[PDB]
C-alpha cells in the first residue's frame, strides 16, 4: 500500500533548526514529484515547497522563500525540508504530498500521515463564500469556490482540484482538473465549473463525508488553497 | 591572357559546387548523419570559403599584379585565408586521429566518441588554427611598429624574420604531416585480418588522400623556407602558382575524403 | 505557452528521453549473434560452452555477447527473418557426420545436401547481403571415424580425392564456401569444433573483432 | 473413401465458385463511373515523434484519438501524447522480438508480443505509479503477428501457428481457438460491434470467424502471396487485404467475393500495413518502396502519396475520429499526417 | 486423416449452405455509405486550422 510516514517535528526554539524527514513506501518514489503542504492549528492548508522527479525544478512559497529548503533521496526513498530561522508562524502541521504529471494523470492523490512543529501579491486567490453548513445526511449539498482570474487554459484543461480532509487523518483527493473524479471515491461527488466559478455537488449525503472541504489551483505556481467550507450533521 | 582566368574559375567553380554537394549530402541523406561524418562536414566549410573567397581574390591579385583593395583588406584577408587553411589541415588532422583510435582500439574508442567530443574535436581544431595565425598577421605590423609590406603588395609581413617563419610553418604543415604519415601507416598496417581485397583498398585510399595533400601543399612551405633566407631566389610567377596550388587541396577534398564511400556516390548522382 | 502541469509532463518526457537514450547507449556496445543450423547438427552442443527464441548471454575479454537460438520456430522464416538484419555475424552450425543420412520427413535426401541449400538461402538473403557468416564444421571425431568406413563420393559424386581427414574436410569446407555470391561484400570464417575449452568462444570474439574493424573502416569511410 | 472425399470437396468447391459467379451481375467499378473523384489528397507530416532506437514494427492508436502505442525492437514499448509529442510512458519489454501492439479500448491496457509466443499485457493505471506486467498470455506454439482488445478481459490474438485464439485475461487461460488455415497467419482486424473478425495468413486466403461460436464463417480468396494486412471498413460490412503481391483486394462479406482490386504497374512491392478512412472513402496502405499510398476505395486509383519515410512503412493506424493518420517505419520514426 | 478430410468437406458445406447477396446491391450500400459519412471525413476535405488539433 501507498504509505507516507513523517518525522521530525515537535518542539524548537524561535530561530532555531529543525530537519524534516518524510518515508516513502509502497510506490514508485523516483518518479513522483513531492509537496510539502502546511495547515495552521486554526487555518487550513498552505503550499510550502515542491521538489519535482529527478529534483529537477523546485519552487518554493513567497512566505518561506530562502528559510526553507528542500531534497530528495531517491535510493533510500526519504523526503527532506531543513528549515532554518523557524519563527512563530511556523508552528503547524506539515504533510508530504504525492504528485505526478502526465496526460491524464492525478496529482496530489496521496497524502502524507502528517507530523507537526511547535514554536515557542500577483497569485491566484481562492475564495470559498461560506465558512461551514450545518446539513443532514441523504441531501444534496453544493460547495462553490471562486478563483481572481479563469483557471481555463489554452489547453482546454481547468486547473482545480477539490480535497476533503475528514476530522482526524490527512485530506484527501476527490476531484482533479475541475471534473475528472478520482480513484477511490465514491461517484456521488461531482464537480463542475465555468473558467472562473466554481462548483461541488455532493449527492445523497453520507456520515463518512462530513469534514472540512478545501479548493486549489494549478494553473499557475505558488499552489493557493481554498479557506475551507466545513460540513456537519443537522 | 585570358585563358589563366578562365582555368582559375572553371577550378573554383568545381571547388564550390564539389562541397555544397558534400553538405547536402549529410544533410538530405539520413544515413550519411554519421559522427564520423561531422568532421567531413567541418572540413567542406573550410574548403567551401577557400574556394569562394581565397581562390578568387587571389587570382584577380595575379592578373593586375598590385593588390588594389588597400592595406586594411590585405591584413584581413590574409588573417581569413591562413585560419582556415590551417583549419582545414587540422580537420585532416583530428580525421586521422579519428581513425587511427577506431581501427587499433574497435571496442572501446566508438563507444567513448560522442557528438560532445567531436564537437569538442572541430572546436578545438579551428580555435587552435585562429590562435596561429590571426593573432601575428594582425598586430605584427603594430607591435614592431614599421609595415615593411607595401601599399601595392600584399603578403605577410613577419616572412622577413626566420625564426617566426620556421616554427609557424612547422607547426602547420611539417609536423602535421608526420603525425598523419606515421598514423596512416599504422592505420594500413592494422587494417589486415588477423583471423586480400581490404588491405590493397585501404592502402590505395591512403596513399590517395596522403599524396593529395603532400603534394599540394609542400610547394609553397619549402619556398617559405628559402625565401626567409634569400628574398630574390623565388620568381614572382613561380611563387603565384605556388601559392594557388595550395587551393587545389581543397578542391580535391570531396574526391579523396568523401566520394570513397560508396553511399556519397549514389547521393551525388541524384 | 505551456501550464505547470504541461511543464512538468515536458519534464517527464525529458527524463524518458535521457533514459531511452542511455539504454540505446548500453545496446549499442552490443554484439548480436543470429545462431542458425539443422535440427540435430550440433546447435545445441556449442551453447554449453558458449518454446519462443532462447537468448544466450555472456562475457568474454570485457565485451558482451548475444546469442539468439531460432531453432524451435516452426512457422515459415522468411516472415520473420528481417527482424535479425543487424546483427553483427551469424553463426551456422553444420555436422560434419552427416554426409550420408536421409531426412526423417523426406526419404532420398542427403541432410547435408539441406543444410547446404539451408546455408545457401541464408547466405545470399537480400537482408543478410554484408553479415559476415561464422561458419562452424562439428563432431570431426565421428566423422574421422566415419570417413574410413563410409566414402565421401555417396554425398558428392564429384569428388575425386583420396578418403583421408584432411581432404575431405577441406573439400567440403570449399563446398560450403563456394556457394556465397557476394564474395567481397561478406566474409565467412570456418571453424572445425574441438572438446577443448574455450577455442570455440576464441574464435568467435576473433571473427567478430574482423567485423567490428571492417564495421569501423566502412564508417570512417576507408573501404 | 478418401478419393470420394476429395471428390465432394472439389464439387463443393465449383458450387461456391459459381454460386459466387451467379451473384455477380456487376462490378463495383462499374456502379463508381458515376460519382466524383477525391481529386488530390494531399497530406503534410503534422508530427514527427523520435525516440525510438530501432526498427518501429507496429502501432495501435488509442480510442481517445491521442494517445498511442507503438513497438520497436530495442526492447520498448512507448505511450505517445501526440498532440504535444511527450512520451507518457517507456515499457521495457523482456523480449525485445515484438511484431504486434495493442491498446486497450478503455485505456488502461497495452498487449505486446512476437517472437518469445506471449502475449503480454501491461497494467497503465496503477496506484504504485509504474507499468507493470498483469497477465502472460502463453499458448502459442507459433510467433505472434497480430492481437486486438474486444475490452479488458478479452483479447484475440493471430499467430504464426497458422491458429487465432480468444483468450481470457483473469484466468490466463484460451477459450476458444480459432483453426482453419494453412499458412501462418500475419494480421487480423475486428468488426466494429465486435462480434466477427477476419484473419489473413499466409495461405494467401482471408476467413471470415465468429468469436462466439468460434466456426468460420466464410473464406476469401483472391491474392497469390503471404497476406500480411487486413481490416474492416467502417461499416463491418468489407475488408481490405494487403499481400506481397503488390496489390490491395476489396472483399464483401454479404456478396462473398471480390469487389476491387487496387494495383498499379510501377509498384512491385508488397504491402505491409492497410487502413481505412472515417467514411472509408480513402483506403491508406503501407508499401514496401519507403511510401504510402492514398486508394480511393470506391475508383481504385491513387490520390497521394505519403513520402516522407527512409525506410519501409512496417505500420499504419487511423485515428476513431479520422483526424490523423500515423505512419511508423523502419527508420525508428512515427509520423503524423493530416 | 479421413477425418482431416471429413472435417474439410463439413467446412465447405457450412459455407457453401449460407446465402449471398447481389455485388450490385453490396456496391449500392457501400457507396451509400461512402456518401453518409463524407462530411464527417476531415481527411477528404481539408478541415480547418482552427479545429485541427495538430496544425494549430
Ligand atoms: C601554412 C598555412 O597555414 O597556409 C598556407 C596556405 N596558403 C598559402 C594558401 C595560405
Amino acid at each position: 500500500d501507498v504509505q507516507l510516514v513523517e518525522s521530525g517535528g515537535g518542539l524548537v526554539q524561535p530561530g532555531g533548526s529543525r530537519k524534516l524527514s518524510c518515508s516513502a513506501s509502497g510506490f514508485a518514489f523516483s518518479s513522483f514529484g513531492m509537496h510539502w503542504v502546511r495547515q495552521a492549528p486554526e487555518k487550513g492548508l498552505e503550499w510550502v515547497a515542491y521538489i519535482s522527479s529527478g529534483s529537477g525544478t523546485i519552487y518554493y512559497a513567497d512566505t518561506v522563500k530562502g528559510r526553507f529548503t528542500i531534497s530528495r533521496d531517491d535510493p533510500k526513498n526519504t523526503l527532506f525540508l531543513q528549515m532554518t530561522s523557524l519563527r512563530s508562524e511556523d508552528t503547524a502541521m506539515y504533510y508530504c504530498v504525492r504528485s505526478i504529471y502526465y496526460y491524464g494523470s492525478s496529482p496530489f492523490d496521496f497524502w502524507g500521515q502528517g507530523t507537526t512543529l511547535t514554536v515557542s501579491g500577483s497569485d491566484i486567490v481562492m475564495t470559498q463564500a461560506t465558512s461551514s453548513v450545518p446539513v443532514t445526511p441523504g441531501e444534496s449539498v453544493s460547495i462553490s469556490c471562486r478563483s481572481s482570474k479563469s483557471l481555463l487554459h489554452s489547453n482546454g484543461n481547468t486547473y482545480l482540484y477539490w480535497f476533503l480532509q475528514r476530522p482526524g487523518q490527512s485530506p484527501q483527493l476527490l476531484i482533479y482538473r475541475m471534473s475528472n473524479l478520482a480513484s477511490g471515491v465514491p461517484d456521488r461527488f461531482s464537480g463542475s465549473g465555468s473558467g472562473t466559478a466554481f462548483t461541488l455537488t455532493i449527492s445523497r449525503l453520507e456520515a463518512e463525508d462530513v469534514g472540512v472541504y478545501y479548493c486549489m489551483q494549478h494553473l499557475e505556481y505558488p499552489l493557493t488553497f481554498g479557506a475551507g467550507t466545513k460540513l456537519e450533521l443537522k | 591572357m585570358v585563358f589563366i582566368a578562365t582555368v582559375t574559375g572553371s577550378l573554383s567553380l568545381v571547388t564550390v559546387v564539389g562541397n555544397i554537394l558534400v553538405m547536402l549530402s549529410i544533410k538530405v541523406n539520413r544515413q550519411l548523419q554519421t559522427v564520423n561524418n561531422y568532421f567531413l562536414f567541418s572540413l567542406a566549410c573550410a574548403d567551401l570559403i577557400i574556394g569562394a573567397f581565397s581562390m578568387n581574390l587571389y587570382t584577380v591579385y595575379i592578373i593586375k599584379g598590385y593588390w588594389p583593395l588597400g592595406a586594411v583588406v590585405c591584413d584581413l584577408w590574409l588573417a581569413l585565408d591562413y585560419v582556415v587553411s590551417n583549419a582545414s589541415v587540422m580537420n585532416l588532422l583530428i580525421i586521422s586521429f579519428d581513425r587511427y583510435f577506431c581501427v587499433t582500439k574497435p571496442l572501446t574508442y566508438p563507444a567513448r566518441r560522442t557528438t560532445k567530443m567531436a564537437g569538442l574535436m572541430i572546436a578545438a581544431a579551428w580555435v587552435l588554427s585562429f590562435v596561429l595565425w590571426a593573432p601575428a598577421i594582425l598586430f605584427w605590423q603594430f607591435v614592431v611598429g614599421k609595415r615593411t609590406v607595401p601599399d601595392n603588395q600584399c603578403f605577410i609581413q613577419f616572412l622577413s624574420n626566420p625564426a617566426v617563419t620556421f616554427g609557424t610553418a612547422i607547426a602547420a604543415f611539417y609536423l602535421p604531416v608526420v603525425i598523419m604519415t606515421v598514423l596512416y601507416i599504422h592505420i594500413s598496417l592494422a587494417s589486415r585480418s588477423r583471423v586480400a581485397a581490404r588491405e590493397r583498398k585501404v592502402t590505395r585510399t591512403i596513399f590517395a588522400i596522403l599524396l593529395a595533400f603532400i603534394l599540394t601543399w609542400t610547394p609553397y612551405n619549402v619556398m617559405v623556407l628559402v625565401n626567409t633566407f634569400c628574398q630574390s631566389c623565388i620568381p614572382d610567377t613561380v611563387w603565384s602558382i605556388g601559392y594557388w596550388l595550395c587551393y587545389v587541396n581543397s578542391t580535391i577534398n570531396p574526391a579523396c575524403y568523401a566520394l570513397c564511400n560508396a553511399t556519397f556516390k549514389k547521393t551525388f548522382r541524384h | 505557452t505551456l501550464s505547470a502541469e504541461d511543464k512538468a509532463a515536458v519534464e517527464r518526457s525529458k527524463m524518458i528521453d535521457r533514459n531511452l537514450r542511455e539504454d540505446g547507449e548500453k545496446a549499442a556496445r552490443e554484439v548480436k549473434l543470429l545462431l542458425l543450423g539443422a535440427g540435430e547438427s550440433g546447435k545445441n552442443t556449442i551453447v554449453k560452452q558458449m518454446t519462443g527464441i532462447v537468448e544466450t548471454h555472456f562475457t568474454f575479454k570485457d565485451l558482451h555477447f548475444k546469442m539468439f537460438d531460432v531453432g524451435a520456430q516452426r512457422s515459415e522464416r522468411k516472415k520473420w527473418i528481417h527482424c535479425f538484419e543487424g546483427v553483427t555475424a551469424i553463426i551456422f552450425c553444420v555436422a560434419l557426420s552427416d554426409y550420408d543420412l536421409v531426412l526423417a520427413e523426406d526419404e532420398e535426401m542427403n541432410r547435408m545436401h539441406a543444410s547446404m541449400k539451408l546455408f545457401d538461402s541464408i547466405c545470399n538473403n537480400k537482408w543478410f547481403t554484408d553479415t559476415s557468416i561464422i561458419l562452424f564444421l562439428n563432431k570431426k571425431d565421428l566423422f574421422e571415424e566415419k570417413i574410413k568406413k563410409s566414402p565421401l563420393t555417396i554425398c558428392y559424386p564429384e569428388y575425386a580425392g583420396s578418403n583421408t581427414y584432411e581432404e575431405a574436410a577441406a573439400y567440403i569446407q570449399c563446398q560450403f564456401e563456394d556457394l556465397n555470391k557476394r564474395k567481397d561484400t561478406k566474409e565467412i570464417y570456418t571453424h572445425f569444433t574441438c572438446s577443448t575449452d574455450t577455442k570455440n568462444v576464441q574464435f568467435v570474439f576473433d571473427a567478430v573483432t574482423d567485423v567490428i574493424i571492417k564495421n569501423n573502416l566502412k564508417d570512417c569511410g576507408l573501404f | 473413401e478418401l478419393d470420394q472425399l476429395r471428390q465432394e470437396a472439389e464439387q463443393l468447391k465449383n458450387q461456391i465458385r459459381d454460386a459466387r459467379k451467379a451473384c455477380a451481375d456487376a462490378t463495383l467499378s462499374q456502379i463508381t463511373n458515376n460519382i466524383d473523384p477525391v481529386g488530390r489528397i494531399q497530406m503534410r507530416t503534422r508530427r514527427t515523434l523520435r525516440g525510438h532506437l530501432a526498427k518501429i514494427y507496429a502501432m495501435h492508436w488509442g480510442t481517445d484519438s491521442r494517445l498511442l502505442v507503438s513497438a520497436s525492437q530495442d526492447g520498448k514499448l512507448i505511450i505517445w501524447d501526440s498532440y504535444t509529442t511527450n512520451k507518457v510512458h517507456a515499457i521495457p519489454l523482456r523480449s525485445s522480438w515484438v511484431m504486434t501492439c495493442a491498446y486497450a479500448p478503455s485505456g488502461n491496457y497495452v498487449a505486446c508480443g512476437g517472437l518469445d509466443n506471449i502475449c503480454s499485457i501491461y497494467n497503465l493505471k496503477t496506484r504504485e505509479g509504474n507499468v507493470r506486467v498483469s497477465r502472460e498470455l502463453a499458448g502459442h506454439t507459433g510467433y505472434l503477428s497480430c492481437c486486438r482488445f474486444l475490452d479488458d478481459n478479452q483479447i484475440v490474438t493471430s499467430s504464426g501457428d497458422t491458429t487465432c485464439a480468444l483468450w481470457d485475461i483473469e484466468t490466463g487461460q484460451q477459450t476458444t481457438t480459432f483453426t482453419g488455415h494453412t499458412g501462418d497467419v500475419m494480421s487480423l482486424s475486428l468488426a466494429p460491434d465486435t462480434r466477427l473478425f477476419v484473419s489473413g495468413a499466409c495461405d494467401a486466403s482471408a476467413k471470415l470467424w465468429d468469436v462466439r461460436e468460434g466456426m468460420c464463417r466464410q473464406t476469401f480468396t483472391g491474392h497469390e502471396s503471404d497476406i500480411n494486412a487486413i481490416c474492416f471498413f467502417p461499416n463491418g460490412n468489407a475488408f481490405a487485404t494487403g499481400s506481397d503481391d503488390a496489390t490491395c483486394r476489396l472483399f464483401d462479406l454479404r456478396a462473398d467475393q471480390e469487389l476491387m482490386t487496387y494495383s498499379h504497374d510501377n509498384i512491385i512491392c508488397g504491402i505491409t500495413s492497410v487502413s481505412f478512412s472515417k467514411s472509408g472513402r480513402l483506403l491508406l496502405a503501407g508499401y514496401d518502396d519507403f511510401n504510402c499510398n492514398v486508394w480511393d476505395a470506391l475508383k481504385a486509383d491513387r490520390a497521394g502519396v505519403l513520402a516522407g519515410h527512409d525506410n519501409r512503412v512496417s505500420c499504419l493506424g487511423v485515428t476513431d475520429d479520422g483526424m490523423a493518420v500515423a505512419t511508423g517505419s523502419w527508420d525508428s520514426f512515427l509520423k503524423i499526417w493530416n | 486423416s479421413i477425418a482431416q478430410a471429413r472435417k474439410l468437406v463439413e467446412q465447405l458445406k457450412m459455407e457453401a449452405n449460407i446465402d449471398r447477396i447481389k455485388v450490385s446491391k453490396a456496391a449500392a450500400d457501400l457507396m451509400a455509405y461512402c456518401e453518409a459519412h463524407a462530411k464527417e471525413d476531415p481527411l477528404l476535405t481539408p478541415v480547418p486550422a482552427s479545429e485541427n488539433p495538430f496544425r494549430e
